[PDB]
C-alpha cells in the first residue's frame, strides 16, 4: 500500500466542514493529488500540490476545497460548505505526467441531517425445504432493512470464517419509499450451500452488516440509541432433514 | 484535453466479446492513455495503458490498442466473465498537465448463462421469527426481467447474479418481502412475470 487516507467516511452536516489526511508510504511517488468523484461517478482533478507549504483553494458544486502539501510525505483536505456529497480520492505518481496513477482507499461524504440517520435491522431467513427437495441446494436469505444513509457493507460468516463464494449481494440497496429524497433503505444478500452443508446443525451461519453512522464527536440529543458506525448481525444454525 | 466514453452501460452475456469504446482529443504528442476499472468497494486502479501509435497493450485477457490516426483507445476482451462486471473509466494524461483527464465512465454487467434453468420461487421463514418471511424468485434464466413493485408496502429486488465454479450452483435471484398481513409470494412475482413453468410450491 503506497498511501494512507483518512478518514474512510463522514457524515457531514450542511454548511460544515470535514479535515481529510492522506499520508504517503513510499518516497518514490511524491507526486499527491487529490480527486473527487460525484454521485454520478465522474471523476475530476481538484489539486496536485507538491512541495511543502503549497496551499490552494478551489468550488466546486457542491463543495469548497482548501488543500495543503504539509510534508514531503502529508498532504491535507479541507472539505467546507458542503452541500452535496461526494468521494474523495488522494492519488500518488513517480512523475508529474506519463506514469501510472495510484488510487488511495477513499474517503466517502455524505451531507445530510444527522437525527434521521438509523442503523440497519438485520434478519437472515432460513433456506426452504422445497428448494432443498427441489434442487438439493439451499439459498439462506439476508435483510438489512431501515437504514440511512445507504453506507452498509454486508458479509457473510460460515463457521466464524468470511465466505465469498456462494454469495450473491445486491449491488445497489433499495429505497423503501423511492419518493422520498431522504427514504431509508433496505439491502438483501444470498448465501447458496449443498443442500447437505445446511442440513448439518454443526454448521453455523451469520450475516453481518457493518454500518457508516454517526461520529462519536457528533452530540446526539434524541431518545432513541445514537446511530455511529456499528456492526449489526443475523444468524442461524444448520437444520438436520 | 478530453476523453469520451459514448456507451454509460454495457449489458453482456458471460462468454461473448466485450468492447468498450473510448476516444479522446489532445494537441500534444506525449499523449498517455489509460483504462482503469472500478470494482465494488474497492478504489480504480489499473487496467492497461500505453502511449504507443497501433502496439497491442494487455492485461488478464483485456487488451487495447491506440490508434491515433482515429484518435482511439478501445477497450477490448474476447470472452466477458462475471467476474468482469465493474466501471471502466478511459484516462488521458499530457504532459503539459498535472491532471489526468477521466472520461465518464462505462458499466460493464455481465450476466450468466443459465444452462439449465429451473425456475421457482420459494418462501424462508426468518430464523428468529417464524411470522416474518421471505420469497426468493430463482433458478430463471437471463432473459426473465424483475421489474420493480408498484406497491408501496411490498418491496422487490433487482436480480443478482450468483457467479459459481460450479455450474450447478451459478444462478440468478431476486427477493421480495412485505409487512403487510395480506402479502402471498404470489402478490409480489405473479403469474404474468414468472415463466409459465416455474416452481411455486404452497407455503
Amino acid at each position: 500500500t503506497l498511501l494512507e487516507q483518512n478518514p474512510r467516511w463522514r457524515l457531514v452536516p450542511r454548511g460544515q466542514a470535514v479535515n481529510l489526511r492522506c499520508i504517503l508510504k513510499n518516497s518514490q511517488y511524491p507526486w499527491m493529488s487529490w480527486y473527487q468523484q460525484d454521485l454520478q461517478k465522474q471523476l475530476q482533478w481538484l489539486f496536485t500540490l507538491r512541495s511543502p507549504g503549497d496551499k490552494e483553494v478551489k468550488s466546486l458544486p457542491g463543495a469548497d476545497y482548501l488543500a495543503t502539501r504539509v510534508t514531503d510525505t502529508e498532504l491535507r483536505l479541507q472539505v467546507a460548505n458542503m452541500s452535496q456529497g461526494r468521494t474523495l480520492y488522494c492519488t500518488c505518481s513517480a512523475r508529474h505526467s506519463a506514469e501510472t496513477l495510484y488510487f488511495g482507499s477513499g474517503t466517502r461524504l455524505t451531507v445530510l441531517d444527522l437525527r434521521n440517520v438509523f442503523p440497519p435491522e438485520v434478519a437472515v431467513f432460513e433456506p426452504s425445504e422445497a428448494e432443498i427437495s427441489h434442487t438439493q441446494k439451499a439459498t439462506l436469505v439476508c435483510l438489512a432493512t431501515g437504514f440511512y444513509p445507504d453506507h452498509v457493507e454486508l458479509s457473510w460468516w460460515v463457521n466464524g470464517k468470511e465466505v465469498h463464494s456462494g454469495v450473491c449481494t445486491d449491488p445497489q440497496p433499495l429505497k423503501e419509499q423511492p419518493a422520498l429524497n431522504d427514504s431509508r433503505y433496505a439491502l438483501s444478500s444470498r448465501l447458496r450451500v449443498s443442500a447437505t452443508f445446511w442440513q448439518n446443525p454443526r454448521n453455523h451461519f451469520r450475516c453481518q452488516v457493518q454500518f457508516y453512522g454517526l461520529s462519536e464527536n457528533d452530540e446526539w440529543t434524541q431518545d432513541r440509541a445514537k446511530p455511529v458506525t456499528q456492526i449489526v448481525s443475523a444468524e442461524a444454525w444448520g437444520r438436520a432433514d | 484535453d478530453s476523453v469520451t466514453q459514448k456507451e454509460g452501460l454495457v449489458t453482456l452475456t458471460e462468454g461473448l466479446p466485450v468492447m468498450l469504446n473510448c476516444t479522446y482529443q489532445t494537441i500534444y504528442s506525449n499523449a498517455f492513455l489509460f483504462w482503469y476499472v472500478h470494482y465494488l468497494n474497492e478504489s480504480p486502479r489499473l487496467l492497461l495503458k500505453s502511449s504507443t501509435d497501433n502496439k497491442r497493450t494487455e492485461h488478464q485477457g483485456f487488451h487495447a490498442t491506440l490508434h491515433k490516426s482515429s484518435s482511439s483507445f478501445h477497450l477490448h476482451k474476447s470472452s466477458a466473465q462475471l467476474s468482469d462486471s465493474a466501471l471502466y473509466y478511459c484516462a488521458l494524461s499530457e504532459g503539459g498537465n498535472y491532471k489526468y483527464v477521466f472520461g465518464a465512465g462505462t458499466r460493464l454487467k455481465v450476466i450468466a448463462h443459465i444452462q439449465n434453468p429451473d425456475p421457482a420461487v420459494y418462501q424462508l421463514r426468518d430464523s428468529k421469527s417464524s411470522d416474518k418471511s421471505v420469497c426468493l424468485f430463482t433458478d430463471f434464466d437471463s432473459q426473465t426481467n424483475v421489474s420493480q413493485s408498484k406497491d408501496s408496502d411490498v418491496y422487490i429486488t433487482d436480480k443478482c447474479v450468483l457467479d459459481m465454479r460450479s455450474m450447478d450452483f451459478k444462478s440468478n435471484s431476486a427477493v421480495a418481502w412485505s409487512n403487510k398481513s395480506d402479502f402471498a409470494c404470489a402478490n409480489a412475482f405473479n403469474n404474468s412475470i414468472i415463466p409459465e413453468d416455474t416452481f411455486f410450491p404452497s407455503p
